[PDB]
Order: C-alpha cells, then structure tokens, then sequence
C-alpha cells in the first residue's frame, strides 16, 4: 500500500507547539485505572500485549495500538469493567481505533474469531462511544515521533529507521501500567533516546539530546532522564507468556 | 431524535426545542447492519472534530452531538447534528448575481478557508475532500470547512488508499496513484479557486485518466524532475483562457495552488502570506 512521506507543513513548523498544547487537553490519571472495582493493573497489561500483538501480527499502522490504549483508559474511567467482558472491552478499543488511525481497518469477523458475539461487540463498540460522547481521537505518544526528531535535528536521512524503530519500542512499553501516568511527549522523547541506544546508526551519543529534550518539551532534564529508563524498562517487561 | 423537528443517508436542517429554534443541522448517518458497527468514517470525522473543538476556530463547522439511538425492533439510527449555515459555496455561486462574487468578496473566502486549511494542517489533520459542496457560507460572508468524514490525523509512514477527493477536484498526485500529504489540500483549493472567478469547475473530467489530462492540458506539461512518457507536450495555454477576470496577483496564487509537483505547491500558511492578500 502507498505510505506517507514526509510533508514539511506537517513535520517542520510550531507543530509540537501544537501537539504539546493539545497534550495539555486530557487530564493525568492519578492513578491508572483508579475507578475499577473488578479488573486489575494486572489485567490491563495482560490484555494490552493481547492488544499489541493483535496490530504487530496483522500489521496495523503504529499509531492504531497507542490509540487502542488511550481508548481503552479513557472508556475505563466513565463506566466499569470485568474480567468476563475486558476481552470484549478491549477488542472494541481496536476496532475503533483501527477505523481511525489505520486504512486496513481490524473487521470484527477477524476480532471476535479471536476471542463474545460479533454483535454483542458492536454494543461494547457503541457503548463505548456514547460514553467517550464520539471523542475519542487523541495525542499518541507516537504523534512526537517526527516533530521530535524534526526539532532535536535528527538528519533526516535516518529518519525513515528510527521512526520505525522506535515506533515500535513506544508501542511495548505503552503496555506497562507505569508508562499510562506519563505524558505522550515524554514517553516518546525516552523512547526516542532509548532506541537511539541501539546501533549508533549515526546518530549523536544519546547524551547530547537529553538536554536539547528538555528545552524541547520543558522539563527537567532530570525528568527526561528518568523517562527514558522508564521507558527502556515496560519496553523490556513485554513478554509474551503472560498470556 | 427526541427533541428535534426538520423542517450514506439525507443532509436535513433541522429546529432544536432547547435553543430559540435554533437551526441544528442534521446528518442522519446510516448504519446498515451488517457486521462493522459504526460507519468507519462517521467516526474519524466525528474524531477530528471533537478533537479540535475547543480551538473554536472560526472557519471550520461545529458539531453539537451525535443524538444515536438504540433500537430493540429495527436497526438503530444515527443523528448527527452541526450548527447550521445558510448555503454551500456552491450554492452561492448558482444563485450569485452577475458577474457573481466581487473580486473582493472572492478574495475573502479565499482567505478564511486557506485560512482554516492552514490551521487544520498545523494539527496534522489533512481534511480530504474539499470541493465547493462542502464549504459553509455564512450569511455574514465567513467560510466553514464541512463534511469531515474523509479527513484524518496525517502521520510519518502511515498507509494511504490514493483515493481521495471526488474526481474532479483531485490532485495529481492521487490520480497517479502516487503517494499523497497535505499539498493534497491546496491543490483541491485552486480548483475551488479558479472556481469563484468563474462558477464553473475549472476541470471537469471523467475518468481518472481523463480527469488527469484536462489538467495537463490546462496547467500544461511538468518536466522529469517534477514528475514522480503517457500523456502530451502542448504549451501549457494562459490561464487567463480558463478562469475569466482574474487579477495579476489571484494570478500567482492559482499558480501557486494548482502546481503539478506537490512538492512545491505554496502552503495553505504562506499561501495567507501571498501578495493577493
């Protein structure tokens, strides 16, 4: 399928001006998943890597999970969750945002042959809707992939690998529960400098950016050090036995 | 639904019982059910408009709810409802008097809807399909950008279906079948530009190779570096011959918007910052 290059008035100008002031738009959950009274932490990261593995292994557009996890929150904030349904839950989130973020979107057929009715899934999906009142599009930690790199001067050369890089490092660890108190921009920039960390591929010692990032995004650079372990650290966790 | 009366599925302007009968646009989207749930577009473009609400950015519509409503007999139904304005720049333009828009009444339009273009490309959102039927016109002459079930949040190596806009107002780029972006929508813009000056689609065409042509035959005939040996070299035929009463400035901007390479087609940002301004 054609993919996006690159479009300057899209990935060169006060854009992460933009992003950083949309970020500032949803609110910092205290404390993740604070509301639930049946389903766990534990739950939730369990049926994200199921999540992670359903747009890795049918090769959903990277932005689709992170929006499937935001979805997911959000939703999981307003009404209630059980284990007998999070399956469901969980699959909807997808399913939407796979309609949205991605041209090859996950049909419920192949959503619910992997798993509940492939109608009593359009409720969840709708119940999910109505309750996020439609808005449901968010600022993805990988909406900063770019910019970031635009911004921090990263020669657009390389561009192309670490987007896909890191891209993919940002989606691992968005499945650990430490990563959803986080800001997008920030998860990024850590992912950024994580991967950076892996094969040179020509780019700086990590080192220089971290103080660049924090003028970048305004943070301690302390702050940005920290995320970047945390990140390099749900990264590692993944693990696909827990399932 | 409940407390619305009107005066993929039918545009009816409806009254609200809340507000002084207030004029709440209604778009009775339509779910047919088979097994997808919720229309794949009249989510993303309820998404973006959601999203970017809160900017209350003057030239772009304004949603107000999606009334749907649960039915245990039939099918359920969607209500989606905007803020109503009177006429569609294309309606505008059939019922314009002679010679229609003033080449200063022309200029402002052009103005807002680059102007709200620029601002919906900032946030990375590529609306993609702007043709006369779904610019807003206020009554007051302010422009409003609709119908955004097409548009969607434009990112670094995401996956595209190179079909985009309705055949006419499409840009090169997506009839070639080649990878597309924003210059998508300034493309689109010069047509709907040409097309104030004149009320008629400066390139009508039918099909996608046809569609292709009456283009090249008016802007004439890119070179090999702005290009990505089919169609003909003709001397691209002055402008003036295609869009009539246009000034020297308007001149550039139309040249500015409808460029072969996209990659050099002027920005909706600085197309603000252009001299016809």
């Amino acid at each position: 399928n054609r993919a996006k290059i690159d479009s300057t008035t899209m990935k060169d100008p006060r854009v992460l001006n933009n992003l950083k002031l949309r970020e500032l738009l949803l609110p910092k959950f205290t404390s993740l998943w604070e509301i639930q009274t049946e389903v766990t932490v534990d739950n939730r990261t369990i049926l994200l890597t199921w999540m992670h593995l359903l747009c890795e292994s049918f090769e959903l557009d990277k932005s689709v999970f992170p929006l499937s996890v935001s979805i997911l929150d959000r939703y999981l904030c307003k009404k209630q969750g059980t284990k007998k349904t999070l399956q469901k839950i969980g699959a909807a989130c997808v399913l939407i945002g796979s309609k949205i973020r991605t041209v090859k979107p996950m049909t419920v057929s192949k959503l619910t042959y992997l798993s509940f009715t492939n109608l009593e899934l359009i409720n969840q999906e709708k119940d999910i809707l109505e309750a996020l009142k439609w808005d449901t599009e968010a600022v993805l930690a990988t909406d900063f992939l770019i910019p970031l790199c635009n911004a921090l001067k990263i020669p657009e050369d390389l561009w192309p690998q670490l987007y896909e890089a890191a891209s993919t490092t940002i989606c691992k660890a968005l499945i650990q529960p430490n990563i959803a108190l986080l800001s997008p921009g920030l998860i990024c920039a850590g992912g950024l400098l994580t991967t950076i960390e892996t094969d040179n591929t020509n780019c700086r010692p990590w080192t220089c950016y971290l103080e660049d990032l924090s003028s970048i995004l305004n943070f301690s650079t302390n702050t940005v050090r920290t995320v970047k372990d945390q990140v390099s650290e749900a990264f590692s966790l993944y693990d696909l036995e827990i399932l | 639904d409940q407390q619305y009366e009107c005066v993929y599925g039918k545009v009816f302007k409806a009254r609200d019982l809340k507000n002084g009968g207030r004029f709440v646009a209604l778009k009775r989207v339509r779910v047919q059910t088979g097994e997808e749930g919720m229309p794949l577009s009249t989510i993303r473009e309820v998404a973006v408009l959601r999203h970017l609400e809160t900017f209350e950015h003057p030239n772009v519509v304004r949603l107000f709810d999606v009334c749907t409503v649960s039915r245990t007999d039939r099918e359920t139904k969607l209500t989606l409802v905007f803020e109503h304005v009177d006429q569609d720049l294309t309606t505008y333009l059939d019922k314009v008097p002679e010679p229609g828009v003033p080449t200063e009444t022309i200029k402002d339009m052009m103005f807002q809807l680059l102007r709200g273009l620029d601002f919906l490309h900032s946030h990375r959102v590529v609306h993609r399909d702007l043709k006369p039927q779904n610019i807003l016109v206020t009554s007051s002459g302010q422009i409003k950008l609709a119908d955004f079930g097409l548009a969607r949040i434009y990112s670094f190596q995401m996956a595209l279906t190179s079909v985009v806009v309705t055949l006419w107002y499409r840009a090169p780029e997506v009839l070639l079948q080649s990878s597309y972006a924003t210059p998508v929508d300034l493309w689109s813009v010069g047509c709907i530009f040409a097309e104030m000056f004149r009320r008629k689609p400066l390139f009508r065409g039918s099909s996608d190779v046809d569609q292709l042509g009456k283009i090249l035959d008016v802007i004439g005939l890119p070179g090999e570096e702005d290009w990505p040996q089919a169609f003909h070299s003709k001397s691209a035929q002055p402008i003036e011959k295609f869009v009539t009463d246009i000034d020297e400035l308007g001149k550039d901007l139309l040249l500015k918007c409808l460029t072969f390479n996209p990659a050099k087609r002027i920005s909706a940002y600085s197309a603000l910052s252009h001299p016809y301004f």
